[PDB]
RNA sequence: AUACAGUGAAACUGCGAAGGCUCAUUAAAUCAGUUAUCGUUUAUUUGAUAGUUCCAUGGUAUAACUGUGGUAA
RNA sequence: GAUGGUAGGAUAGUGGCCUACCAUGGUUUCAACGGGUAACGGGGAAUAAGGGUUCGAUUCCGGAGAGGGAGCCUGAGAAACG
């Protein structure tokens, strides 16, 4: 029975923590989950297995098979990564800290291309297949996987963009800039539709929006900042918002929904040290997930109540919530041990 | 990294038809470890016999040197504002050689009050940081090769030499 | 004389001497020029061999393109076809070398992809 | 199933071929380290407690302590892809290993009432409980090495001083 | 600006993926009557 | 598969003995197997030259150094205990290793060209030679290409021969390899063909390098004895 | 020779193998010599080369080995 | 990256070897760059033979490969015939 941290009348558990008789009652879930002293970015594929965790020094790819509970390989890529996506299964696209883009396959490293300026984010379009890559400046580029061309790059404002995302059920391209404007483009028209401005009441310094998200209803939009302040948005009276100051507030990097499992209207926010979870329409914290080290980013596995972080320590932490949901079919005795 | 050879590229004459060779062991380009701020973790890599190389990634305890007396004392790291060997490197806030990074200068306050008595001859635009706490200082040591963060403080001429820039 | 960042300075105003029959001008001993790769103050040390010839182009800065015609005793068609050679070379604070200007250079420590020679003399 | 049982302090171990799997079903879905009672595996051994310690299944494959997933999975061990059964015990174990840490209500003429001794007493001095001439010679050679080298070094440094005075 | 923004056509990505016909589960009329304002 | 310097007859074998590492280079030395076995013929094969090396008759440079492929280079005095064999081996006029026989007061020393003088660590002047005898503390006026005289009982420099115009020089290297006569000319260039030039029977002239030449004495008085014909 | 004492299957150890075939056609860029590395790595060869001490000897944890076993292996 | 400059990365270190910024350079009719084989032949690559005058001794054709590309590891030395 794994120990649980104190919270607001709710329980969470960590597996593979910094502390995790213990040697002979080990509770290790995924073997060889440890990197070279940090972690870049972890995400779980669309199907029921094959999670991918990017590397730290001699950076790797680290695909874990969930139905084998261990590592498959580690393709030591050429440069250090910041952002990537997964395109179903075996294909995936990455971009590194330099302005280069790798295409991993089953054989690995299908191509290495580049963008003219230093990039910061990448997303893929399921409809007509053009990956949009956000970079520094006036420049939000396309690499269409149909015919391998380049497209007429989207003209931005001065400094650039920290995050780009497209909406799923209808395709509304977000681009979180530096000057508080969110710069919604249309993936149909290749033109702007709106230049929504973000406001507060504290106004410490001119914050920059760093996280953008949507969900599968296509009506709301989750917004971030460089200050530790979550925001919600709708088309219904789109000028105000609801806001969420966080108790430490450095830079929120991961805001993701719970739009496919039970216990609805709930959202996860995540800044550099803490990751919390709260409810819509009130703004009150359901739980929080305080680790012993900082967080590079997180992810949430679909269908069930578990979370996978990428942090600055040697292992990665997984966080199980036995009130948000169960443990999945490949982890189907976590509810028997704890 | 990849390589160190002229065979993949053109010389001062403009030649072609390269198709040369499988690349050897001694063209070894390791990955660029952009050293950042964190908890102190140095990877001990091997090369050329027992030539251990300290590859620092998350170093903090910078030994930065008081210039006019040469007093290399221990402090922390804040962030680099200007380094146009890559203008995105200061956007991402890494820590490489010859960068100008900010330091909470509290042990330099301790040394001044310890070997001079009073608190505050030294320049005014660094006396402002003597009062406030954060002074500018440039890294000398190589954390990607020697694994260390040493540096020198900014005192007057070199201060304005960077402040007029950015 | 400071158009770039990162503390443009000598690396330990500073002054040294390679010796071996090549003078150091007084501005290159005590002057405001940095002498990063000019061998009189410099960081490089001298070695090797010393070559002499006139120039073709000095278009870019820190690029002295020497020409070097030399005699070779051809036995094939029993006449001397005339030689020509080229070598890029870094500047020195002693002479703005224009077209003509037979000068000599000493071998040291590859600076760019193709330069091992730096000017030590003008006459 | 077969049950290997070990009484460690007496040094006894024996296997018992127990059929009739509703006796066996007490161990089911209990991973390695979690204890058990004698009451639901048997009646003739009541008040018994066994810490399980793994077991090879049919096809001989071992379980390593505490992973998950009581089917077989392919891990990386002492690094190559070896097949290893999960730590949780289910219906398809051939042998299952047990350590009895408390005798209950019946003596066993294999485990309790019969025992083996140990191997042999200790060999080291501190293990039996729980040179000086070399100490002479080491110190003497060390002070002689000092009185040779650190005097000879200055003895040719003074010859450098003679060359410098004459130069 | 040499390697900066080569507007060329590249070989392995020309058929790396394949499009989808219906795509968005909404209609384009639903787009227009979604963000008229 | 042989060099020219060893005076090695061709009707010997197929594999030639590579010398092992040691004081001198590979290209300027002869090992003990090609010395003893097939030049002055104290052996007949490798087995018995290894047998006498295990018996330890050889006393090159005053130490035993029992090895078959030990690279005896220039003027290492090979000393053999039985029949008091003292052999100083120098270069002849056509490139080979002429092994002259000397006596005990001459084999009590050798000489060596100085290569570099260093302020290495902790204020210690420093000198190396072609066998690499790092001996302590010479005078400050040791230039390059001068000649120290090693003690061969301890290692100290006993005498010193200054390199200047008017000194008796030995040339080991290039197309002048192994000539004596040292005076027609002096010419120090600035990077190549720089030397002191050597006479002949009709006092002809010759060109070499600085590092390919090294001094052995004076005009008529070298304290090395030399063979004749 | 009542704490060791020779033969010695099988195990740890030191080392051994210390350089072998086929396939598509590179014009001083494959090659040979040479200059240099105070521009650099180096096992082995060789010569050299170490000065900080307040109120009789340090700890469990693994083998080989026994013993209980699984699996067609 | 064509040519160089400044700084960093990586290096065993020199090095546009790689990246940021900047300048528009550099080779060539005194043969750039490009065209092929008796490049299974040639270049001393070397031994020469007391009459064979381009037969007549050899190192090397180019780089790879251990089923196929990819990634990693070991060592004084490797992108290992193990």
């Amino acid at each position: 029975v794994l120990k649980s941290t104190s919270a607001n009348d709710v329980s969470v558990y960590q597996v593979s923590g910094t502390n995790v008789l213990e040697y002979q009652n080990r509770v290790e879930l995924i073997q060889d989950f440890e990197f070279s002293e940090a972690s870049n970015k972890i995400k779980v594929s669309r199907d029921g297995q094959y999670c991918m965790a990017t590397g730290t020094y001699k950076p790797q790819i680290h695909v874990y098979d969930f139905a084998n509970l261990s590592l498959k390989f580690d393709r030591h890529t050429d440069a250090e990564n910041v952002d990537f996506t997964i395109l179903s299964w075996t294909k995936s696209v990455h971009l590194q800290n330099d302005r280069s883009i790798q295409f991993q396959n089953k054989g690995g490293l299908h191509y290495t291309t580049r963008i003219p300026k230093f990039g910061r984010s990448l997303v893929y379009n399921k409809v007509n297949c053009d990956l949009y890559v956000g970079a520094s400046g006036n420049e939000l580029y396309r690499l269409n996987l149909e015919k391998g061309r380049f497209l007429n790059p989207f003209k931005l404002d001065t400094e650039g963009v920290n995050h780009v995302s497209i909406n799923e059920v209808n395709g509304l391209l977000a681009a979180g800039t530096e000057t508080n404007v969110v710069e919604f483009w249309d993936p149909r028209s290749r033109s702007r539709v709106s230049k929504l401005y973000l406001e507060n009441n504290i106004d410490n310094r001119p914050f920059q929006v760093t996280t953008t998200s949507f969900r599968n209803d296509g009506l709301t939009f989750a917004c971030g900042t460089s200050n530790g302040y979550s925001y919600i948005y709708d088309l219904r009276t789109s000028e105000p918002s609801i806001i969420k100051d966080q108790g430490y507030g450095f830079d929120i990097k991961k805001i993701i929904w719970l739009d496919n499992v039970g216990t609805e209207n709930k959202i996860v926010t995540c800044d550099k040290r803490i990751a919390k979870i709260w409810d819509r329409l009130d703004g009150k914290a359901y739980a929080s997930m305080e680790p012993s080290v900082d967080i590079n980013d997180i992810e949430h596995v679909p269908g069930t109540g578990m979370f996978f972080t990428a942090n600055e320590s040697i292992p990665m932490h997984t966080y199980y919530i036995p009130s948000l949901g169960p443990s999945p079919r490949w982890c189907s005795f976590l509810d028997s041990i704890t | 990294g990849i390589s160190r050879d002229s065979r993949h590229k053109r010389s001062a004459t403009g030649a072609k038809r390269a198709q040369f060779r499988k690349k050897r062991k001694f063209e070894l380009g390791r990955q660029p470890a952009n050293t950042k701020i964190g908890a102190k973790r140095i990877h001990s890599v091997r090369t050329r016999g027992g030539n251990k190389k300290y590859r620092a990634l998350r170093i903090e305890t910078g030994n930065f040197s008081w210039a006019s007396e040469g007093i290399s004392k221990k402090t922390r790291i804040a962030g680099v504002v200007y380094h146009p060997s890559n203008n995105e490197l200061v956007r991402t806030n890494t820590l490489t050689k010859a960068a100008i990074v900010q330091i909470d200068a509290t042990p330099f306050r301790q040394w001044f009050e310890a070997h001079y008595g009073q608190t505050l001859k030294i320049e005014s635009s660094v006396e402002s940081q003597f009062s406030a706490g954060r002074l500018y200082a440039c890294i000398s040591s190589r954390p990607g090769q020697s694994g260390r963060c040493d540096g020198y403080i900014l005192e007057g001429e070199e201060l304005a030499f960077y402040l007029r820039r950015l | 004389q400071s158009e770039r960042a990162f503390q443009k300075q000598p690396h330990i105003r500073w002054y040294k001497n390679a010796g071996l029959g090549f003078k150091t001008p007084k501005t290159a001993i005590e002057g405001s020029y940095i002498d990063k790769k000019c061998p009189f103050t410099g960081l490089v040390s001298i070695r090797g061999k010393i070559l002499t010839g006139t120039v073709v182009s000095t278009k870019m800065h820190r690029t002295i393109v020497i020409r070097r015609a030399y005699l070779h005793y051809i036995p094939k068609y029993n006449r001397y076809e005339k030689r020509h050679k080229n070598v890029p070379v870094h500047v020195s604070p002693a002479f703005r070398v224009q077209v003509g200007d037979i000068v000599t250079v000493g071998q040291c420590r590859p600076i760019s992809k193709t330069v091992r020679f730096n000017v030590v003399k003008v006459s | 199933m077969k049950l290997n049982i070990s009484y460690p302090v007496n040094g006894s171990q024996k296997t018992f071929e127990i059929d009739d799997e509703h006796r066996i079903r007490v161990f089911f879905d209990k991973r390695i380290g979690q204890e058990v009672d004698g009451e639901a595996v048997g009646d003739e051994f009541k008040g018994y407690v066994f810490k399980i310690s793994g077991g090879n299944d049919k096809q001989g494959f071992p379980m390593k302590q505490g992973v998950l997933l009581p089917t077989r999975i392919k891990l990386l061990l002492t690094r190559k892809r070896k097949s290893v059964r999960g730590a949780i015990v289910g219906p398809d174990l051939a042998v299952l290993a047990l350590v009895i840490v408390k005798k209950g209500e019946q003596e066993l003429e294999g485990l309790t009432d019969t025992t083996v001794p140990k191997r042999l007493g200790p060999k080291r001095a501190n293990n039996i409980r729980k040179r000086l001439q070399r100490k002479r010679h080491q110190r003497a050679l060390k002070v002689r090495n000092a009185q040779a080298q650190r005097e000879a070094a200055a003895e040719y440094a003074q010859l450098l001083a003679k060359r410098l005075s004459e130069r | 600006k040499g390697r900066k923004l080569n507007y060329s056509v590249q070989d392995p990505i020309a058929n790396y993926e394949a499009p989808i016909t219906s795509g968005y589960k909404w209609s384009d009329d639903q787009i227009d009557e979604f963000f008229a304002g | 598969a042989a060099p020219h310097h060893w005076l090695l007859d061709k009707l010997s074998g197929c594999y030639a003995p590579r010398p092992s590492a040691g004081p001198h280079k590979l290209r300027e030395s002869l090992p003990l197997i090609v010395f003893l076995r097939n030049r002055l013929k104290y052996a007949l094969n490798g087995r018995e030259v290894k047998a006498i090396l295990m018996q330890r008759h050889v006393k090159v440079d005053g130490k035993v150094r029992t090895d078959t492929t030990y690279p005896a280079g220039f003027m290492d005095v090979i000393t053999l205990d039985a029949t008091n064999e003292n052999f100083r081996l120098v270069y002849d006029v056509k490139g080979r290793f002429a092994v002259h026989r000397i006596t005990d007061e001459e084999a009590s020393y050798k000489l060596g060209k100085v290569k570099k003088v260093q302020l290495g660590k902790k204020g210690v002047p420093y000198v190396v030679t072609h066998d690499g005898r790092t001996i302590r503390y010479p005078d400050p006026n040791i230039k390059v290409n001068d000649t120290v005289k090693i003690d061969l009982a301890s290692g100290k420099i006993t005498d010193f021969i200054k390199f200047d115009a008017g000194k008796l020089v030995y040339v080991t290297g290039g197309r002048n390899l192994g000539r004596i006569g040292t005076i027609v000319h002096k010419e120090r260039h600035d990077g190549g063909f720089d030397l002191v030039h050597i006479k002949d029977s009709l006092d002809n002239t010759f060109v070499t390098r600085l590092n390919n030449v090294f001094v052995i004495g004076e005009q008529g008085k070298p304290y090395i004895s030399l063979p004749k014909g």
